[PDB]
């Protein structure tokens, strides 16, 4: 599963369904806080959709479950992530992932 | 380490008489002039007669109606009795004593400050 | 086993100059109550989080810098054994951030008022926001040293004090019996917002470089007198006494005369009645007995002390004017004498010193009486709450008070003088005193003349010249050969050994340094004027051979400030035009764009390998045999010799044991116990003729730079985190430390020298958790619990009192694997045990260099007023990059590898094996190359 816990408070009332884009502003990092993913250094927001499955579905589900202004951290376990597979040369074959998301501008 | 146990100023309807005992226990240096102190709740504190050793009393605006003090150095205790109870003279009555004798200090601040503050009692006119 | 990098943003502290505490003794209140409050909070500016946390520290280990530090960087409060914080949802305490169940979880906001609350009778600190509490609290920590009130913060973010109620008023009513944090500031001080410590500050002509504080400690609040009373003084009491009892009755009446009083034959205050009223005082009196108390006891005292009482000349005391009239005395009163003594013999400074002194003592038996009864200090006079502000001790108590106590004591030395008294008067810390910075390595000349400038802004101890690139962080300047420097507190030449030369300075004079290389001189200025030195030779130095390189170098003693131009502007450079202009000499840097980068020598312990070049100690790398595991020995050189140094020594391998993420429980040695254990062996070999009480053996944390050099197995740090429910009782409580060891005194207490060795084994489980230790096959009662995702450090502390003093065992026992596969990935299933030339023995050593940041962060700190209390902002931007070494957990500046050619070498060539993986469109790895150097890094 996937735990997810606030930071600051969101708008509320607003959980993106299936069917919309959604920009997010993340960081992710191993277990043993080794950051390995920050959309700020691009300086651009993430931009994905719900339902296409594009990304993990452990992501897509931590999303989906805040609200609109919320900054929230997700807990993915390797079983709703890569896992095994991993990524060669930036993720291990087996770890579990930290994302701190700021969901903003539901469109 | 010298205290000051207090005991007594009942809670009586007026004209009555109240007996307070001050027993000081503690260094045998320096047991002199150990007088009383009053405060109103919410007002000014003022200092009653207070009575040193030779049985000098020194006395100030509050001593006013039927007081007698008397005190007993082979102890350090004084026996203060009160027969004027007035609706003004309710407070917190504390027992002081302290190495300045006759009120008076040849040193200056520093026996000032040195003063034993014992524990007190509460006397209440209805 | 890769450097990382990383970019970074600047963390700043600030605390409110409350420093409290508690001793046997002290004179201090034991518990404290403080409020902050958030205006404006810009998150994720310079795209990383804000940082904010609010507070207690203590003075002796929190001391944070500008540079990376400890983990990634960015040190705040909480990111150390000394501090602890809350940023709204975590408790901070030893770089360890724990959630708590705050009723509304989330991040401190604008409009956000926190109370911090500290009890020092039973150690506990806990905070609340908005009246609403939090579930975790502080418990157990050290009680040494004093503390006080800190924040940590980055830029962007506006907070205000409300310290009591002079400045600032408090959103919320405090906890009952917790004073108010504005009732703890000293007599001598005013309460003023300062950084924790800094080693330069803003100044008008530049920046002004500062040297060590001095700081108070938790014994210096509590008094210290002298049993005074139990020496008798019977040939002065007899009679010496009762004539300084006649004076002092002479001036008390003249007192009441001089006031006011009037004459009463009963003593009555109201109407100012004298209760004597007499001139020669009536004996049988026990206030006049009182007063015999008051001449026994300083007769007592001056004779405790070192004075010599005796009388010489009293005839003459008697024939001069003793009985001095001025007519204008009460007619009650008789002819009050005043003796003028001080026309006769008037106080030497020795005198006045001695009455001081009496006065101090007189001072601190009282203090010591106050708290024996139970009196506290408090700003304001509080006589119901036995708070009196002015029980500090006599050095603490401000001018006033000294004079009110002091007056008549000098009046009674008047009276001695004038009857004619004979009285006559009678390792770890000194890297904290003297700091010292230098210009970077890269500037070094060999050849030319130049010229730069000091400014001694306070007189005190600074020494000023040049020094050679080799020159250690430890000695002190000139002491070798490695360093031409001037001291002009004494006036001495310094150069491997002090001699006299010049004249010493002043306040604000500027001396200016001038080496010529093609002479081989150097030349000391002040204020434009060639300093002169005995034989009559204007060159400080001569016959100086270049060598490898000059650099300029400065030190300043405790409390010193002093401003360094090198002349970058010649604008701004002094007595230039007057010395040095038309010799030939030029400013050193005048044509460089940049500043000249410093290097100031950072007093934090680190621990470093031991060089086999030390004359004091040697380590052996012994083989292994049949029937003998691997072994690293220490030994002494130097023993048993005049010219030997024997202190504590503290130790450490270089590898660590890492524990578990997740704890998931868990002769002829069978081998599926053997691929199946998770214990591992490691064992501390004490030799004959070393005293086993004097070694302690257990691991370390990456976090250790205490070199306290009377270690005590109770020194060590420890705080307890307890997290409790609503109702209030804790469901966790988890223990932070950084040294787990035992010692060895304990084991040889059951039983002078004994032949025997003491072995001493540290079972460790990587899977349970728990380490356990064993002596001579003996089980202890020592047990150790810790969380996961730890690494430990094998160590030891030994103090050595032998030739022979420890060996590092590294073997295996029956069913137990060896320490190789834990330290090495390699030899995971290995049970054969090794030594790898990557394990090591690590010294501590106390000093080391360090690289001063460009640009520092600008905070402006003032008071709104009493309504607001005092306000701190700052808003401007600043990052660096770090560089990180993995297995210490500790990072660096990327910049300091200008002066690290080792690392430098090794990350040039990780930089080539990066190109490398990637060359010949590899776009797959390109990829993944991206999460370990992102875009802002390399644009940076």
């Amino acid at each position: 599963g996937v735990e997810i816990e606030t930071i600051s408070p969101g708008d509320g009332r607003t959980f993106p369904k299936k069917g919309q884009t959604c920009v997010v502003h993340y960081t992710g990092m191993l277990q043993n806080g080794k950051k390995f993913d920050s959309s700020r250094d691009r300086n651009k927001p993430f931009k994905f959709r719900i339902g296409k499955q594009e990304v993990i579905k452990g992501f897509e589900e931590g999303a989906a479950q805040m609200s609109l202004g919320q900054r929230a951290k997700l807990t993915c376990t390797p079983d709703v992530a890569y896992g095994a597979t991993g990524h060669p040369g930036v993720i291990p074959p087996n770890a579990t992932l930290i994302f701190d998301v700021e969901l903003l501008n539901l469109e | 380490q010298v205290q000051l146990q207090e005991s007594g100023g009942g809670l009586m309807q007026a004209g009555g008489s109240l007996r307070l005992s001050c027993t000081a226990s503690g260094s045998i240096f320096s047991i002199n002039s150990m007088g009383w102190y009053r405060q109103a709740p919410g007002k000014q504190r003022e200092l009653v007669a207070t009575i040193t050793s030779g049985n000098s009393i020194n006395y100030a605006d509050s001593v006013k109606g039927r007081f007698t003090i008397s005190r007993d150095n082979a102890k350090n205790t004084v026996y203060l009795q009160m027969n004027s109870l007035k609706p003004e003279d309710t407070a917190v009555y504390y027992c002081n004593a302290d190495r300045v004798p006759n009120g008076y200090n040849p040193w200056g601040t520093p026996n000032d400050e040195y003063d034993y503050w014992g524990q007190g009692t509460q006397v209440t006119v209805s | 086993l890769l450097l990382q990098t990383n970019l970074i943003n600047y963390v700043t502290s600030i605390r409110p100059n409350i420093f409290v505490g508690r001793a046997e003794g002290s004179t201090q209140y034991g518990k404290w109550y403080f409020e902050v409050m958030v205006d404006e909070v810009v998150p994720f500016l310079t795209a990383q989080a804000t940082h904010l946390r609010v507070g207690w520290a203590l003075t002796e280990g929190y001391s944070p810098y500008p540079g990376g530090g400890e983990g990634w960087g960015g040190n705040g409060v909480g990111d150390d054994l000394y501090s602890y914080g809350f940023d709204g949802l975590h408790l901070w305490t030893g770089h360890v951030a724990r959630p708590v169940t705050s009723p509304g979880q989330h991040l401190l906001a604008p409009e956000d008022v926190v109370s911090c609350c500290l009890d020092l009778s039973v150690p506990s600190i806990s905070f609340r926001i908005n009246g609403c509490p939090v579930q975790g609290v502080f418990e157990a920590f050290n009680l040494d040293g004093l503390f006080f009130p800190v924040v940590s913060f980055s830029a962007g973010v506006k907070v205000r004090f409300l310290l009591g109620g002079r400045h600032g008023e408090f959103k919320f009513l405090p906890p009952p019996g917790y004073a108010p944090c504005h009732e703890a500031v000293l007599p001598r001080e005013r309460l003023r917002l300062e950084p924790i410590k800094e080693y330069r500050r803003e100044g008008p002509r530049g920046p002004h470089l500062v040297g060590p504080s001095r700081c108070l400690s938790h014994t210096d609040f509590v008094p210290c007198p002298v049993d005074t009373v139990q020496i008798v003084l019977p040939p002065h009491l007899e009679r010496i006494r009762e004539k300084l009892a006649e004076n002092i009755h002479e001036l008390w009446a003249l007192t009441r005369i001089e006031q006011g009083w009037t004459y009463g034959p009963v003593r009555d205050d109201n109407k100012r009645l004298h209760p004597c009223l007499v001139n020669f005082h009536s004996l049988p009196e026990p206030e006049r007995n009182y007063n015999l108390q008051m001449s026994g006891e300083t007769l007592k005292t001056l004779l405790a002390l070192g004075c010599h009482v005796g009388m010489a000349d009293e005839k003459a005391e008697d024939n001069l004017k003793k009985t001095k009239l001025p007519k204008t005395y009460m007619m009650s009163n008789g002819y009050k004498p005043a003796p003028l003594d001080l026309s006769h013999v008037r106080l030497t400074p020795a005198q006045t010193t001695l009455v001081d002194r009496l006065a101090e003592n007189g001072h601190n038996v009282w203090a010591r009486d106050r708290v024996a009864q139970g009196w506290s200090y408090s700003a304001v006079q509080d006589i119901p709450a036995r708070r009196n502000p002015r029980l500090v001790p006599y050095r603490l108590l401000d001018e006033a008070t000294k004079r009110s106590n002091r007056d008549s004591l000098c009046q009674a030395v008047r009276t001695l003088l004038g009857y004619g008294y004979n009285i006559e008067p009678p390792n770890q810390s000194r890297w904290d005193r003297v700091r010292i910075f230098r210009a970077e390595k890269s500037y070094t000349v060999q050849s030319g003349r130049w010229y730069f400038e000091f400014e001694a802004v306070t007189t005190g101890e600074m020494r000023v010249g040049w020094a050679r690139p080799e020159l250690r962080p430890d000695v002190e300047l000139g002491a070798d050969e490695l360093a031409y420097v001037f001291n002009g507190h004494r006036g001495q030449r310094w150069h491997l050994g002090s001699e006299p030369f010049g004249r010493p300075w002043q306040s604000g004079d500027v001396v200016g340094c001038m080496i010529d290389l093609t002479e081989n001189t150097i030349i000391f200025t002040l204020n434009g004027e060639v300093l002169m030195s005995d034989s009559g030779s204007e060159t400080a130095f001569r016959e100086i051979e270049i060598g490898d390189g000059f650099l300029p170098v400065c030190s300043l003693g405790p409390g010193q400030v002093g401003h360094l131009n090198l002349g970058q502007d010649v604008s701004s450079l002094r007595f230039f035009a007057i010395c040095g202009l038309q010799e030939g000499f030029e400013p050193f840097a005048i044509n460089m764009q940049r500043p000249v980068t410093t290097w100031f020598s950072k007093s934090l312990p680190q621990f470093e390998p031991v060089p086999p070049e030390h004359p004091h100690y040697e380590v052996a790398r012994m083989d292994g045999t049949v029937d003998t595991p691997p072994c690293l020995r220490l030994a002494h050189r130097t023993w048993g010799s005049q010219n030997s140094l024997v202190e504590m020594l503290f130790l450490r391998l270089s590898l660590p044991v890492q524990f578990h993420q997740h704890f998931r429980c868990t002769n002829r040695d069978d081998p599926e116990i053997i691929l199946n254990t998770t214990t591992y062996y490691y064992s501390v070999r004490v030799f004959a003729g070393q005293e086993p009480s004097c070694v302690w053996v257990g691991w370390v944390t990456p976090d250790y730079h205490q070199h306290d050099m009377n270690f005590d197995l109770s020194k060590v740090r420890a705080v307890t985190v307890t997290m409790g429910d609503e109702q209030g009782n804790v469901h966790s409580s988890l223990k932070c430390s950084n040294c787990y060891m035992v010692w060895g005194g304990d084991f040889v207490s059951p039983g002078r020298i004994s032949h025997t060795d003491l072995v001493i084994g540290c079972l460790v489980d990587l899977a349970t958790g728990l380490m356990t230790f064993t002596a001579n096959g003996k089980e202890s009662n020592t047990f150790f619990q810790v969380e996961p995702n730890t690494k430990l450090f094998p160590a030891v502390f030994v103090l050595p009192t032998h030739q022979n003093v420890i060996q590092f065992e590294l073997g295996k026992q029956k069913n137990i694997m060896p320490l190789s596969a834990a330290m090495f990935l390699s030899e995971r299933k290995n049970p054969a045990p090794q030594c790898p030339p990557r394990l090591e023995v690590q010294m501590l050593m106390p000093v080391s260099w360090s690289r001063m940041p460009n640009h520092f962060l600008q905070v402006e700190t003032r008071r709104a007023g009493e309504r607001l209390g005092w306000a701190v902002q700052c808003q401007d931007p600043l990052t660096m990059m770090a560089l990180h070494i993995p297995e210490e957990n500790r990072c660096m500046d990327i910049l300091e590898l200008s002066e690290r050619l080792d690392l430098q070498r090794f990350h040039s060539h990780t930089l080539r094996l990066y190109r490398a993986v990637c060359a010949l469109g590899n776009n797959r790895v390109a990829h993944a190359l991206c999460s370990h150097v992102d875009q802002a890094q390399l644009l940076h």
